[PDB]
């Protein structure tokens, strides 16, 4: 935690620096919160970015209405 | 008779600076006497850091609570056009790689050792994502998108939606879409020019973090007094006094120290408390003002509160609450009822207005004169046990274009 | 546990301590032992005082919840319940309360083509209570949810001014009701 890891596999975060899980540019959803945007969970232990669910956009337009 | 539309600013905090304190690092420096002899008090320091974890738990899950209320999040169309309603600084702006519109990036420019400063879980990159996310779930699926799977609605009917629902008929709306849609551009700009212009608005975030450091900073400076013992250095009286002499000024030191980091604690401790509670009514106004439309009076800004605008905030949020304000008053007269034919008329929703001698009927809020019809009264009784009421004829629909 | 500790002085006994120590300094422990127990006390009694009030702000939202989500129906949108809320079923727990929360959740949603008004012999139309809304060269009207298309009456839409200045609007015939029933 905030110590930077110059002193003392390893990866670098904005807390300071995680040792023993390897980092993943995927998305999975958050189960254990660390700080700043990171979250790690267990499947061997990886590290990942938040994912903030799915990018959905609905269809706009100027006439467009939608009843269920 | 014409109304004006204004928007103003409300800024409740939402989540302090989470702070981490370790009991034996800010007792004493690496120190074997401390370690022999602050466990003969037993396990005091091990709840202070119960307590301190469970803030910094409580204010994560507060934090994601009070902004975390949709499941999906939104993305705006490309197509910028909504009608004449022109939201380029309400949107956030591609163009600055952090993805933030100008209004919050004014306001965080406006806004300004063995202790630990933890960050907050969520950084600013997520926040502003979730207020784009909601911004564009209220812009494009009205108001009718948290109660399951998303929806589209365009802009000026979910205004006649909105209008219906404060008390008004929608028609009114389309008369004036222009004026409106110039008004708001106008009120956009002067709470902007109200934003770059008062610097004491944003005092509460200031005052907390004001408030954090003066403790943090109070607590250091005392952290470096003598208590009463013959000196104020931490490791000085290993070396200078004997070991056995130096066991009751070293108690008397860890004692004093251990209650300054109980009131510090407890100080924090109750505005942690104050804190939650003032997210929770953020969160319960989150829910109520930006997920659908309230019909409760004096609650998201001043006046009929129509909808409002979430906007991204360090350790708090800022609101943009667009509300209607009547204006333009003229005095008239007014009847409780009209009696035609010997029987009693009553208005269907609205009241009997007259300038002169000419009785017209007109919505709550509004003015415009309508013909006084059957569909829009009933018959009740008869014009005998009522008082104030005057005589007129009532125009019967459906009699003059069956005769042919 | 925290009785247990000596708190820097001999020993933590109270009876036995007395008599192998001499009263003069016997005083002086016990006076350490009160200081601290009392400051162990005073501890104790904030951490209950904070938790009560936490716990009171808590059950007077509970109880607001009780007065509003169970006595009636609450208009004001997810304060019971996620959605729209209808009604509520409160069950006896130990030291708590728990919700039920009958709700409204549409699916099944299908796109459509709507306008603002209808612009007919010279005049504007606007739903009374529905909307305009259809699917193809045949218009329906219809309500916020459970879409049930309607044939446009003078019963369920009015007319006011004119249709000029309205943007959007599309023409549309109206079925004017009583209009074959004149020659009977
Ligand atoms: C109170 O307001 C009402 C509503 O405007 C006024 O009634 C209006 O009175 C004028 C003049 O008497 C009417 O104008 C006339 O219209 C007929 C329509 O064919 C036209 O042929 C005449 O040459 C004349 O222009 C107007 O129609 C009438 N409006 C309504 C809705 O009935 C009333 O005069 C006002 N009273 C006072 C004291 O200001
Ligand atoms: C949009 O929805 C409306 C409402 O359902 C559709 O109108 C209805 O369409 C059906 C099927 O074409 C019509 O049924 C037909 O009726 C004739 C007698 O007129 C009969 O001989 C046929 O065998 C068939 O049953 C129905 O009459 C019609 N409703 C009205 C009031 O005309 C419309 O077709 C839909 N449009 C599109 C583009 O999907
Ligand atoms: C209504 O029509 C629009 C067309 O613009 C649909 O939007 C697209 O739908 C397809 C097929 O479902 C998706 O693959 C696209 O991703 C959608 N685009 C956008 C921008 O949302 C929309 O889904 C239709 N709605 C319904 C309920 O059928
Ligand atoms: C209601 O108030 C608005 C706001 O002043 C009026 O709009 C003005 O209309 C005049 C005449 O067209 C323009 O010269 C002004 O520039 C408009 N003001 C603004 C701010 O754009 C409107 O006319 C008023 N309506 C009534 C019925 O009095
Ligand atoms: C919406 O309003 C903004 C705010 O005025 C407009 O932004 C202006 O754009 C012009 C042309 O690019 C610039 O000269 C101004 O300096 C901008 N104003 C600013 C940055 O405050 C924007 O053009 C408007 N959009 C529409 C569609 O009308
Ligand atoms: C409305 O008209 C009715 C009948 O045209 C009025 O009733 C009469 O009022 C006069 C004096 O006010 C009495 O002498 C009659 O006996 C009444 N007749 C009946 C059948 O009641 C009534 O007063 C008028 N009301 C107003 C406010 O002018
Ligand atoms: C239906 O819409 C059409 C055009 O969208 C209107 O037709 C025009 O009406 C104007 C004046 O009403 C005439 O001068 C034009 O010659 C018309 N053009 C055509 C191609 O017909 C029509 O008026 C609308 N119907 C109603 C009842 O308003
Ligand atoms: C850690 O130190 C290195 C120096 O080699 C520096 O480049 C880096 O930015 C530092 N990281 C932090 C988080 O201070
Ligand atoms: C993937 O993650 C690594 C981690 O070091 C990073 O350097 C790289 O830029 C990432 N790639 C992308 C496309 O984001
Ligand atoms: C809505 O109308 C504007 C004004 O002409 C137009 O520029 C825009 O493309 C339209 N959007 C549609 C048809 O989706
Ligand atoms: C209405 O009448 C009262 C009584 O004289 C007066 O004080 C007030 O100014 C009038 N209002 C208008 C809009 O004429």
């Amino acid at each position: 935690q905030g110590v930077n890891c110059t002193e003392v596999n390893v990866f670098q975060t904005r807390a300071g620096c995680l040792i023993g899980a390897e980092y993943v540019n995927n998305s999975y959803e958050c189960d254990i919160p660390i700080g700043a945007g990171i979250c790690a969970s267990y499947q061997s232990i990886i590290a990942y970015t938040m994912s903030l669910g799915a990018e959905n956009s609905v269809a706009y337009s100027n006439n467009s209405i939608a009843i269920p | 008779t014409n109304f004006t539309i204004s928007v103003t600013t409300e800024i409740l905090p939402v989540s302090m600076t989470k702070t981490s304190v370790d009991c034996t690092m800010y007792i004493c420096g690496d120190s074997t006497e401390c370690s022999n002899l602050l466990l003969q008090y037993g396990s005091f320091c091990t709840q202070l850091k119960r307590a301190l974890t469970g803030i910094a738990v409580e204010q994560d899950k507060n934090t994601q609570e009070v902004f975390a209320q949709v499941k999906q999040i939104y993305k705006t169309p490309p197509i910028k056009y909504f009608g004449g309603f022109n939201f380029s600084q309400i949107l956030p702006d591609p163009s600055k790689p952090s993805k933030r519109s100008p209004i919050e990036d004014l306001l965080f420019n406006k806004v300004t050792n063995g202790l630990t400063v933890l960050p907050p879980l969520l950084t600013d990159e997520m926040i502003a994502q979730y207020t784009s996310a909601l911004l564009a779930g209220t812009i494009t699926s009205g108001w009718t998108f948290g109660a399951g799977p998303a929806l589209q609605i365009p802009f000026p009917m979910q205004m006649a939606y909105r209008f219906n629902g404060i008390g008004v008929t929608q028609n009114v709306l389309y008369e004036n879409q222009k004026l409106i849609a110039n008004q708001f551009n106008s009120a956009i700009g002067k709470i902007q020019d109200s934003l770059s212009s008062t610097p004491s608005a944003l005092g509460k975030l200031q005052d907390v973090v004001n408030h954090n450091a003066q403790a943090l900073n109070t607590l250091v400076k005392q952290l470096s007094s003598k208590f009463g013992a013959i000196s104020s250095v931490l490791n000085d009286i290993l070396s200078r006094l004997d070991p056995p002499e130096a066991e009751v000024q070293i108690d008397r030191l860890i004692t004093g120290r251990l209650q300054s980091l109980q009131t510090y604690v407890t100080q924090q401790l109750i505005r942690a408390a104050e804190i939650r509670a003032s997210a929770n009514l953020a969160a319960t106004k989150m829910s109520e003002c930006v997920l659908g439309q309230s019909k409760r009076v004096d609650f998201c800004g001043k006046g009929y509160h129509l909808m409002s605008f979430p906007q991204s905030a360090p350790h708090g949020v800022v609101f943009l609450h667009v509300t209607y304000v009547p204006a333009q008053e003229k005095n008239f007269t007014t009847a409780p009822a009209i009696c035609h034919d010997g029987k009693a008329h009553f208005p269907r929703e609205g009241v009997f207005v007259s300038n002169g001698t000419h009785w017209f009927v007109t919505q709550r809020n509004f003015y415009e004169p309508q013909i006084i019809t059957t569909d829009n009264t009933f018959v009740s009784g008869n014009c005998d046990v009522v008082i104030g009421i005057v005589n007129n004829t009532v125009y019967d629909p459906l009699q003059p274009e069956l005769d042919s």
